[PDB]
């Protein structure tokens, strides 16, 4: 099968900033 | 390959607003992201998802996107904002990411700063090995352009000179160095050698002599 | 504290192979895409590869078929296996978190060249203030580290960017400005580390 798009992981950035600072 | 197009250079007056554009065919459907990289540092994310600001990034920095153009806006520009700014996004397929070519931000109005020049003669250990290097170090000048001329006594030296291109220091001024290769006999048989550094019309000369 | 510790860079001949590693701590590593990017000397940032937590992989067209990205979630480690290396792969390589790099490693330098490593020769540059220094001469490849008095001397230190000689070797200089009264009372030692040649040398700089 085909992989999903790299862009389908974009929301991890928001998750990251939930738990960690810049 | 999908590419993002940025202007290579943007200049801004202190206190004014810099606008850095980034164009690409997939931007209407793909988020833009922006990175700041100061000289000699790793990049920092300054905008994500077109317009979101990570905590700690100044409110003066904002991002927007319209059609195929994303824009990073830096208002109230300060000299500390000088850096390379890169946009970043993904292609129409969503399976590759790419950086733009980067935009160097220049903040105008910075005063002339004359170079500090230090010249060193060859070391005894180098001379013992049948080599001789003179080292001319040029630091803390602005803007980032100098010319370097070497003299043997008072005569111009035409061979053996290697000079670096000016590089931006962390304090936004520039540094460069110039090396003169000589035989030990050339070093010994002249009364002195000089490194002459010209910047904004002003010439500074340092001189060393065998001893 | 989030940490990304990179390793594995170095000098490799064209057609050779290298395995970069990025050991992560401070976050739930298996929850995030990890990304490789690189920057050639004097050039722009380039996206290299990405791998999702569960192992989906993505590659720049410039490295597809030659590089393989992988990860070990149990050891919180990211890898980039590089093969069929070309001169244009020379760069500092960074790992970073998520598909839009948010926290970057400090980098590891990869140099692809047929030239052998050459360790530097270090020469003292003898001295209200006075300048003394060290000439780090004839080495390959970049970079080299210079410290003074084991890192205890930082004020007045300026280490200059290297010159690329017509020979293809590099040279650089580090200079320290000191109070002139200290020239008879203080010892000044420059500490040079050129990692590709495993060169670690100290050179005392005394008044002439």
């Amino acid at each position: 099968p085909l992989q999903p798009e790299l862009d389908s992981f974009k929301e991890e950035l928001d998750k990251y900033f939930k738990n960690h600072t810049s | 390959s999908y590419e993002l197009t940025q202007p290579p250079s943007v200049s801004v007056s202190p206190g004014q607003t810099a606008r850095i554009t980034c164009s690409g065919d997939a931007l209407p459907k793909r988020y833009a992201y922006w990175y700041q990289q100061k000289s000699g540092q790793a990049p920092i994310l300054v905008i994500y998802e077109d317009k979101k600001r990570p905590s700690g990034i100044p409110e003066r920095l904002s991002g927007s996107k319209s059609g195929t153009v994303a824009t990073l806006t830096i208002s109230g520009a300060q000299v500390e904002d000088e850096a390379d700014y890169y946009c970043y996004s993904t292609d129409s397929s969503g399976n590759h990411a790419v950086f733009g070519g980067g935009t160097q931000l220049t903040v105008l109005g910075q005063p002339k700063a004359a170079p500090s020049v230090t010249l060193f003669p060859p070391s005894s250990e180098e001379l013992q090995a049948n080599k001789a290097t003179l080292v001319c170090l040029i630091s803390d000048f602005y803007p980032g352009a100098v010319t370097v001329a070497w003299k043997a006594d008072s005569s111009p030296v035409k061979a053996g000179v290697e000079t670096t291109t000016p590089s931006k220091q962390s304090n936004n001024k520039y540094a460069a160095s110039s090396y003169l290769s000589l035989t030990p006999e050339q070093w010994k048989s002249h009364k002195s050698y000089s490194c002459q550094v010209t910047h904004e019309g002003s010439t500074v000369e340092k001189t060393v002599a065998p001893t | 504290e989030v940490q990304l510790l990179e390793s594995g860079g170095g000098l490799v001949q064209p057609g050779g192979s290298l395995r970069l590693s990025c050991a992560a701590s401070g976050f739930t590593f298996s929850s995030y895409v990890m990304t490789w990017a690189r920057q050639a000397p004097g050039k722009g940032l380039e996206w290299v590869s990405a791998i999702s937590g569960t192992g989906y992989t993505y590659y720049a067209d410039s490295v597809k078929g030659r590089f393989t990205v992988s990860r070990d979630n149990s050891k919180n480690t990211l890898f980039l296996q590089m093969s069929s290396l070309r001169a244009e792969d020379t760069a500092v390589y960074y790992c970073a978190i998520t598909m839009a790099p948010v926290v970057w490693g400090q980098g590891t330098t990869v140099t692809v060249s047929s030239a052998s490593t050459k360790g530097p020769s270090v020469f003292p540059l003898a001295p209200g203030t006075a300048a003394l220094g060290c000439l780090v001469k004839d080495y390959f490849p970049e970079p080299v580290t210079v410290s003074w008095n084991s890192g205890a001397l930082t004020s007045g230190v300026h280490t200059f960017p290297a010159v690329l000689q017509s020979s293809g070797l590099y040279s650089l200089s580090s200079v320290v400005t000191v109070p002139s009264s200290s020239l008879g009372t203080q010892t000044y030692i420059c500490n040079v580390n050129h990692k590709p040649s495993n060169t670690k040398v100290d050179k005392r700089v005394e008044p002439k």
